[PDB]
């Protein structure tokens, strides 16, 4: 079932970086499923990388490189991974007076209290790294914030 | 390999040529003699020739390359090693945090023998529970101190 | 709009912006959340715990408690997009617990008022609210009702405005008992139909001249009922005119359905027009002697049959206001007396006894006979002769006498009641003639207070004759909404699959007064001689027993939970009724030489009686028939004034109170109907705002069109056609159809905030690939640097150029 040349070369690549840093033995940790596919390029949710594999503590199971390319691929079949259309409808919904402006205590608290949460620390990076502010009280552009977190922390 | 490259293989030209006062480019018996002398070391026979065994036999330099062909592998340079170690060490030399390091070598990466573990404690630049680095990159080609 | 949620004004109509995001914010789940029935508190707050069969498991909100009910029993709750929601038209589940819940937590947070459909319903504060000030009426003044928030002004302005639009006479109907400001209410829409008068940017104000009134037709048109201390038991029109533009130009009142019977019978707790017991009493001795009476209410059966007084209740002061009113409205301390000592004689009419001999009747007195005699003004002999005997014709003239003693104490009856009647018209005519300082009328605005709808433990002929002229009301709004639901459809080229809906109504109504229905039924029984409350309700069974629908029969109650003859559908629910009596209650035969007598003597008894032997139910269907003729005439506006609580305890709420005047109302017959139709229409763009993101796509927000981003976010969820239509400006839903969309979304929502936030992990796992890959380089290097370190420190010759080159 199709990953092809190239796509396994590449699911490789990765794999090996984790096996490298727990311990070049052939096996990445379960824990660490998430986190490699984010580096094959994909966004996977917590429930997403439950349902396919993914342990949550370290020492529980361990996975070959074979086995984690049919997790990458059934992973890659599903398609409501998420576009900006679906990005935008969703900031919009908290935008009150209509500009594409958001108090970003409330992007925030969206992006702390609700959804699988993310830590105060996660927020407060994705934040910086994406070169985000607010002004005065014209909170923060909820656009610029979607464009760069989907541009990648390597732009060009 | 190769990588006994020129600065590895012209360092490796005086050498050969200091153990000398020449039998046409031969470090010997003699040349070594003569050598650990001007060293101030211990010279015994036996000994002194289980360092020939080494190479088939006549050692010139051609095969004074070769014998160090065992040194090549690993090698990498002097300043290379140095920003390697650079990496885990955030807090601006005095060094790495000695546990890091532990669960650096010992079970993250190509991991280390309980036995290679110590093979390095013995030895090491230490304090603080903190170890030293351009101590270590030292010690590993070697100027001393 | 119009509508800052700050101007401090609004505290009690609107609910400010963080208020209502607050409202609006609370927790929900589609899944469980729900209506529930409460002994208590009509329907409650709810969770569904398991299912398993007919039988639902279910945890409440504010008690918590684990209950059984029933599958048909669990309410589907509206979420709170929904909550202190304005016009409950727009609910997206529309049951009874729902409509509890809206007017409830409205009424909770102070107010007052909520609109359902055309009617615009409003609680009994009990206490001022300021409501009713001259900026706000300017706050309304002109704005057609979105504009706004719910309030009894809307409804006035807009009725005004019609009256100018359309040139055409306007009605408000309002109801509500006892405690509900009918009252107030309609005295505030009096008012302001004034201060609008002043509107073109250029002795008595109208409420006074008219509230001047109110305690002389109270008088002799209210009294006290089982379950009301003051009930008028008539129904009266405030008819305010208007010029063409809109200027005030007078005003006059018609009266409706006057309740006769009541002037000679009583029920336990009940009692005669307030009057009687008002004339008999001290700051008017005098006048008790007059008119030829002992202040002693007992002693007259024309009065004593019920009750003697109210509880909370001081005749006195009212036989005292009642008359200071009666000048102030302007009339002769002379009128005053003839209207009283007219009064007087129908207690006396009374007294009045009969003896008889074979089948003819005699006087058994006659004292009493020259009271009513005089009182009246007319030849007693000629009285006594003209109702114990009478001569009629042919050509010639025979002596009508029939007369047996089951007769003559009905005529009597009779007259008193004529009587009553006339004087009451009378009475009326006045006022409109105190009112009629005019000048020239066009229009006109006119309210209509009526009874209402009644259902109690004993319902028996009078509950009956009122609930028969609801029921005529209460199509008349069916008849309405049709009527505007149907232009409204085709406005959006809807597609309009129904029949008027003043139809369903129409059953019962028919099963009333329909040739040979209950009362022609009752009618030709009555001219039976040896008919009987039982003879009368075979004919009943007999002809609609097994035959019609509507028309049922309880079934024996508690001993004296009295007997129930047959019950009827009412829009209102099922009313039982009791057969008993009927056939008395219904004759009020005429007697012609009673009245040509009667045509003599004392000038009111002049103008009165100047102006076959019939029945109180014929009457009835003339009046009601023309209230109808009138209200059909005229373009309606409904306002439903509502009692929250038996105890005067604001903001508090009675589930079962309400709810009861919920179903009379009409209020919830209009769910009933809404239900079927459409209910919830919304503009394309507050869809396009709402739901877009249930299917989001690449196309610019602004450029989109909100028709084409509703049609293809209805497609994708598959949802049926049948639940919903497109019309040119919104689209129609059914019902939970915005339930649905409502719940899909905050779905969706939580779904793509987690995927957002599975693009930031993976924003950041990313960037420190690029560290680790950089580590490992490392690492590698130190792994391969140290191993060979470990070896080579023991290569003699290892050592030696490391010796062997410092020393180059
Ligand atoms: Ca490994």
């Amino acid at each position: 079932s199709q990953l092809t040349k190239d796509e396994i070369e590449e699911v490789r690549e990765v794999f090996d970086l984790f096996d490298f840093w727990d311990g070049r033995d052939g096996d990445v940790d379960a824990a660490k499923v998430g986190d490699l596919l984010r580096c094959l390029g994909m966004n996977p949710t917590e429930a997403q990388v439950h349902q396919h594999g993914g342990t949550k503590k370290m020492g529980e199971k361990a996975y070959k490189l074979e086995e984690i390319l049919p997790i990458y691929e059934e992973m890659s079949s599903k398609d409501t991974g998420t576009a900006a259309d679906e990005f935008m409808e969703a900031f919009k919904t908290f935008d009150r007076e209509g500009q594409g402006l958001i108090s970003s205590a409330e992007i925030r608290n969206v992006l702390k209290m609700l959804g699988e949460r993310i830590t105060e620390d996660q927020c407060n990076d994705i934040f910086t790294f994406c070169d985000i502010r607010e002004d005065i009280d014209g909170n923060i552009k909820y656009e610029d914030l979607m464009k760069k977190v989907m541009a990648g922390p390597f732009p060009d | 390999r190769v990588k006994l490259s020129q600065r590895q293989m012209q360092e490796l030209k005086e050498a050969f040529t200091m153990i000398d006062q020449d039998r046409d480019g031969f470090i010997g018996m003699e040349d070594l003699k003569d050598m650990f002398s001007s060293l101030g070391r211990v010279p015994p026979d036996d000994e002194l020739n289980a360092m020939l065994k080494e190479c088939p036999g006549q050692l010139n330099f051609t095969a004074f390359l070769t014998l160090f062909g065992e040194k090549v592998s690993g090698t990498d340079p002097e300043d290379a090693l140095r920003n390697a170690f650079s990496m885990f060490d955030e807090d601006g030399q005095g060094f790495i945090p000695e546990d890091y390091l532990k669960d650096l070598l010992e079970n993250m990466g190509d991991n280390f023998s309980k036995e290679e573990i110590k093979n390095v404690w013995k030895d090491a630049p230490l304090k603080n529970k903190q170890f030293n680095y351009n101590k270590m990159v030292d010690i590993k080609g070697k100027a001393e101190d | 709009m119009t509508m800052d949620f700050s101007d401090p004004d609004m505290e009690f109509l609107c609910l400010t912006r963080q208020k209502l995001m607050e409202a609006t914010s609370i927790p929900f789940d589609g899944k469980k959340n729900c209506w529930v029935p409460d002994p208590d508190f009509g329907f409650v707050g709810a969770e569904i715990q398991s299912t398993k069969g007919d039988e639902v498991t279910v945890k409440t909100d504010k008690t918590q408690e684990t209950r059984v009910v029933k599958k048909d029993d669990i309410g589907q709750r509206n979420p709170p997009k929904f909550e202190m929601n304005m016009d409950m038209a727009n609910l997206t589940f529309l049951n009874e617990a729902s409509i509890l819940h809206n007017l409830r937590s409205r009424y909770e947070s102070g107010f007052i008022y909520t609109y359902s459909g055309l009617f615009c319903i409003a609680i009994n504060p009990y206490r001022r609210l300021p409501i009713y000030t001259q900026g706000l009426v300017d706050k309304y003044r002109g704005k057609r009702r979105a504009e706004m928030p719910p309030h009894l002004f809307s409804i006035a302005d807009n009725a005004y405005q019609y009256m100018l639009q359309d040139r055409e006479n306007q009605s408000m109907l309002i109801t509500g008992e006892s405690g509900a400001g009918k009252t107030e209410n309609t005295k505030k829409v009096i008012q302001y139909f004034a201060l609008v008068a002043a509107s073109l940017a250029g002795k008595g104000t109208l409420e006074d001249q008219i509230v001047q009134c109110n305690p002389v037709l109270e008088a002799y048109g209210n009294a006290k009922t089982t379950r009301n201390n003051n009930s008028s038991r008539f129904g009266k029109f405030i008819r305010i005119h208007f010029g063409t533009q809109g200027k005030i130009a007078g005003a006059d009142i018609e009266t409706y359905l006057l309740e006769k019977s009541r002037v000679t019978y009583q029920q336990s707790a009940e009692r005669n027009y307030h009057i009687f017991y008002q004339l008999l009493s001290p700051a008017f001795p005098e006048n008790i002697e007059k008119i030829l009476a002992v202040p002693d209410p007992g002693l007259y059966g024309f009065i004593n049959q019920g009750t003697l007084t109210v509880d909370g209740i001081d005749d006195e002061e009212e036989m005292g206001l009642t008359d200071t009113a009666f000048d102030v409205l302007g009339f002769t301390d002379e009128e005053k007396l003839s209207m009283y000592k007219c009064t007087g004689c129908i207690l006396h009419l009374g007294e009045m006894k009969w003896k008889q001999r074979g089948e003819q009747a005699e006087a058994d007195g006659t004292a009493e006979a020259e009271k009513v005699a005089f009182l009246l003004g007319v030849n007693a002999g000629d009285l006594l002769k003209c109702l114990l005997k009478p001569k009629i014709k042919v050509g010639t003239e025979y002596v009508t006498q029939g007369r047996n003693k089951d007769q003559v104490t009905n005529s009597i009856a009779a007259l008193a009641k004529s009587l009553y009647d006339r004087m009451f018209n009378w009475l009326v005519r006045r006022v409109n003639q105190t009112l009629d300082t005019k000048a020239k009328r066009q229009f006109f605005i006119g309210v209509l207070d009526i009874a209402g709808f009644e259902i109690f433990d004993f319902n028996s002929f009078e509950q009956l004759c009122i609930n028969y002229t609801n029921e005529r009301l209460q199509q008349f709004f069916n008849h309405h909404m049709f009527v505007l639901e149907q232009e409204e459809y085709k406005k959006e080229g809807i597609v309009w699959e129904f029949i008027d809906f003043g139809l369903d109504l129409q059953a019962c109504i028919e099963l009333i007064e329909k040739p040979m229905g209950i009362l022609s039924i009752l009618e030709e029984e009555c001219m039976f001689p040896k008919a009987s409350d039982t003879s009368f309700k075979n004919k009943l069974y007999d002809n609609h027993l097994g035959k019609n629908p509507m028309f049922g029969k309880p079934k024996p109650p508690k001993a004296g939970c009295a007997e129930a003859h047959f019950c009827l559908h009412h829009y209102a629910g099922s009313v039982s009724y009791s057969i008993a009596g009927w056939l008395d209650k219904n004759k009020d035969p005429i007697n012609e030489n009673v009245v040509e007598l009667l045509q003599n003597s004392k000038e009111p008894i002049v103008k009165m009686l100047f102006t076959a032997f019939q029945t109180i139910s014929s009457v009835h269907k003339e009046s009601l028939n023309k209230l109808m003729k009138n209200l059909y005439s005229t373009h309606p506006h409904f306002v439903r004034c509502i009692i929250p609580n038996e105890l005067k305890t604001p903001g508090l709420i009675d589930a079962a109170l309400v709810l009861h005047q919920l179903r009379c109302n009409g209020v919830l017959e209009g769910i009933r109907i809404c239900r079927k139709g459409f209910p919830n229409r919304i503009i394309y763009s507050e869809f396009k705002q709402r739901y877009s993101i249930l299917a989001p796509n690449a196309v610019p927000s602004g450029f989109a069109d909100g028709k084409v981003v509703t049609d293809k976010a209805l497609s994708a969820l598959q949802l049926d056609p049948n639940e919903y239509r497109l019309g040119n400006t919104k689209v129609f839903f059914k019902a939970g159809v915005l339930g649905m969309l409502e719940d899909m979304r905050d779905e969706r929502l939580s779904k793509i905030i987690s995927m957002f936030q599975a693009h930031i992990r993976g924003y950041l796992m990313r960037k420190a690939y690029k560290k680790l890959q950089d580590q490992r380089i490392g690492l590698t290097l130190i792994q391969r640097n140290v191993r060979k370190w470990l070896v080579l420190r023991n290569w003699e010759w290892w050592r030696l150029f490391n010796k062997v080159k410092p020393l180059l």
